[PDB]
Parts: C-alpha cells; structure tokens; sequence
C-alpha cells in the first residue's frame, strides 16, 4: 500500500483503495436496476465520486478473494476496468452509458499466485515480493 | 494528412484459435466485430463480456448443443458442460438490429476455442440461428458486403436461401467477392477454421 | 413483383425430423409457431427457451408424463 | 457503562451513549436527502445534537449490532 | 384491563385507554409537521386533553405488535 503510495508521489494524482474482497455479486459492483426504492450504483461508480478527478492512481484491494454466485465473472468487469476501451464498453447495472477509466492508472494489491482470476492471467505478471531480513528489519527499525 | 485512423487487411483474426471476425450492423454505414472466444477451464457455466445481449447466450446454448451432437465430427472434448466456463467477448453488445447477425460467426469463434485451433481470415459472415443447424435468412446484406468491400474481404459467405439477392443489386461489387454458398453452420466451420478437426 | 417471398401454396418442407409447427392467435391475427426441441445426453434437468411462462413447464412435465406412460 | 461514567467523571466532559442495535441503513447513519420536508440527520448526528459542546465523550453501544442493508 | 380499572378506583384518577400495536412512526404519538393543521399531538396528548387531572392511570395497550417502518 505504502509502495502504491510512493507511484502516487511519483506521480502527484489522488489515491485510492478499495476491497474486492466482501463481493459476492456484479450488483454490488455496479448498481442494481432501477426496480426497487433505492436503486443506487455499485461500488465503482461511488468509488469514483470518490475521487476528484478522472486519473487517480488507484490500489485495488484483494484481487485474488472475490466470489460471485452467479453467471460470469466480475474479474472479467476487471479485465473490462483494466482496459481504458473497454471502458468505452464497461457494463453498468444502474447507469447506461459506459463510463471511461482512461485516464484512471492501474496497480492492485494481492496476497496470492494460485487463487488469481484465469480471466486476469493474461495483462498481469506476477513478481513475488519476499519477506523481510532480521538485518533488514532492524534497518527499517532504526531508521523508520 | 499523417496518421491513418482506419486498418490494414485482417491484421487481428490472423487465422486464430481465440478470436473470429464477423460482419456487423448499423444504419448508417456497416461494420465488421472480431469476436473474441477463449475457453477456459472451470466450471462449465457461462459468462458474457461487451455489455450484451441474452439472445447471443441463447444462441451459445444453442451452438453448444450443436457442438454437443458433433463432437466426434471435430475430434472436439467430451465434457466441457462441466468443464469450461466461457468467456465470450464480442464487443458492444445487443444488437439494435434486433436480436442476431452473426450467430454463425459466435458459433465458429466458440467452436474455434473448444478446439483450440485456428480460423481462416480474409473470410467474412453473417447470419441467423437455430438448434438443428439451420441458418436463418439476413435481410438487406447491401451494409455487410459494402464494408466488407471496405474490408478488402473478398471471400464472404450467406445463408442459402438469400441467394435470389444476387439477382437485384449491381453484380459489379458482386463478382469481386468469391461466394460458397451455405445452409449450415458446420459448412461455415469446415470453411472458416484452418484444421477440419 | 420481384422474386418470390414465400412458398406457393406450401408444398414442401422436407418432412419433420425434430420439430413441429403450431397455430397459435396472436391478436394481430394468428400465425405458425414452428417449436424447436432440442436433446442431449444431459442429466434429467429441462431446458426452456423462447420467452415461455410456468404453463409451458406444467405442460411439458404434462407432456413428458404422458410420454413415461408411453414409452415401450 | 459505568466504565464510560466515570471517565467521564475523570476528564470532566459530558457522558452520552447511542446504541448501535437494529440500523440496517447507512442513511440511518448519515443524514437523509435534504430534498423534501421529512429528512433527518442520522442519529450519529442528533446524537451529537443532543450535546452542546463540540468535544464530548461518545459511547457506541454494541457496534457489532448493525447490519449490511439497503441505501448504503 | 379491569384490574387496572379497580385500581382506578381505589386512587381517584380517571382511567384512559390507547392501543399502541399497529404505529410504526414517531408522528402519531410524536408530533407531526407543525406548519399545516393536522399536525395532531399524541394518544397520550389525546388523553391529557382528555383527562382533567395531571395525575392520571394510562392503560398502555399491546407494544409487542407495535414496530417501526418509516424512520424515527
């Protein structure tokens, strides 16, 4: 997160992070119908109202624990997010003109090799992060 | 001017396993989507990508079946009902020509991922659906074959019954396209994909 | 008048293998409703499609029925 | 509670509780649409309305009582 | 009820009744919207506009089927 927050002072845009953990549905990421008393958009597009501009450096948080208990995918919504065209194509539930994440940079965060979406095998290369040393801790220790 | 906006000759189907080219609609001045089918293995359920329409995942079902009944005829896996999730891109979604143009291409492009094997390119196509095999009429091909002439595509492949439409426009567009003649879905395969199984 | 739109006095339609046509009213003036049914190797789910109510269903359990009292 | 009492005691500002049980909503938190006569502040907020100086001593009764439910 | 009533008698104050299962709002026997008439104070009001005495004996009638619906 603090790594993500370091591209962000490379870069001087908003930040973000948001959880895909806690999804078991399309319809929470995108809105629902307007069918009922308080049809309101999903995570995505109040994540959005979030942030101030349209290139936030955004941080996805848990990519590799989603669920849906229902047709498709949303880790193909992701691969749909990851590509600024297929924003030109992004499915919404409760909006109707597919909004463009052009602008918006793309780094998320995960725990996991094995568990990673086959529909987001591809666009992705995996770089494994080690832990850390008794030497580099006391590093981190006696200077941060 | 510099910079070209528009494409060279079929330069993303490049004769392919996951993706297929396929004639496309609008009023104001035809277009052509490369779908993009890519089997995966999972579950055996079904997934849908480019805002679409339920009516193409109808027809998955149906072109399913038909790989169902025929898998011998393509050497093509046993199970995949159970097996294979499948994420079928075909881009913007629902057609406002109303329900299908181009299920025989959705049909190519998903049998293309369960084989795994290549398609053909500078071929075209376009048309309606059915379980038993039947391809369904087209009405108005005039936007297809015109962008397809805009494709530089030369081969490009009907449904059989729409062949008293050769008989009514200038044959001079005509003529510059190579035509074979189908009824079936399976023809446009044993025509569209580089290996016969 | 151009090329033929439809059969002349329907003569022909290479006779049914797997389907069967059907009179129906729609208000505009009924019509054919040519029904496609399609069968597997599967495992004893159903399949219903072309946009069909519950009443489909009870007939065709109805129909199935009939045929499990019919089928040596 | 009577931990939070006598804190209150101690550093000498005013005690308060709301209780957390039963919200499903997070407009039951946050205000609701000032956009017609009948919108309230959430109860976070008249809780907050109740004292009269902007630096008290809020309890949350039970916060593992709520629920994940509509408009928010 | 008459239990109570007997105690009604035996403290000379004048007994009242008001149902309560089937309010699911603070407007009924809360205040309402005081800026058009039909903003009507409380059954208990309703009762002290009743009763004649400050000290009277209200009967409180079925809050287990009373709930909440709209907000308050």
């Amino acid at each position: 997160t603090s790594l993500g927050r370091s591209i962000a002072r490379s870069m001087n845009r908003k930040f973000h992070r948001i959880s895909l953990g806690g999804v078991r549905d399309e319809a929470e990421i995108r809105g629902h119908r307007r069918t009922y008393i308080g049809a309101m958009p999903g995570k995505l597009i109040h994540a959005m109202k979030q942030v101030g501009v349209i290139n936030p450096v955004i941080l996805l948080d848990e990519i590799d624990k989603m669920s849906s208990d229902w047709r498709g995918d949303p880790a193909s919504a992701m691969l749909e997010v990851l590509d600024p065209e297929q924003n030109n194509t992004f499915t919404d539930h409760y909006l109707d003109v597919p909004y463009d994440l052009s602008k918006v940079f793309f780094i998320t965060t995960a725990n996991t090799l094995q568990t990673i979406p086959r529909p987001l095998l591809d666009r992705m290369e995996v770089i494994e992060i080690p832990g850390y040393t008794n030497m580099e801790k006391q590093a981190i220790a006696r200077q941060y | 001017l510099g910079i070209p906006r528009y494409r060279p000759d079929k330069a993303e189907t490049e004769p392919q396993v996951g993706t297929a080219q396929g004639l496309a609609w609008t009023p104001v001045g035809g277009t052509l989507l490369t779908i993009e089918v890519a089997a995966v293995p999972g579950s055996g359920k079904l997934s849908l990508t480019g805002q679409l329409g339920e009516v193409m995942k109808e027809s998955a079902q149906a072109a399913l079946t038909y790989l169902r009944a025929h898998t011998q005829d393509y050497g093509l896996p046993e199970d995949f009902y159970n097996k294979v999730d499948l994420h079928v891109h075909v881009p913007d979604g629902a057609t406002p020509k109303d329900g299908p143009s181009a299920g025989i291409t959705m049909a190519t492009a998903i049998a293309s991922a369960l084989s795994r094997r290549p398609a053909r390119m500078d071929i075209a196509m376009t048309g309606e659906v059915s379980l038993r095999g039947k391809v369904m009429p087209i009405g108005g091909v005039k936007e297809k074959l015109l962008a397809a002439h805009q494709a530089g595509i030369h081969k490009i492949v009907l449904p059989k019954d729409n062949e008293a439409q050769l008989e009514e426009l200038p044959k001079e567009v005509l003529e510059g396209l190579e035509i074979k003649l189908v009824e079936d879905v399976g023809e446009v395969l044993e025509y569209l994909l580089l290996p016969e199984p």
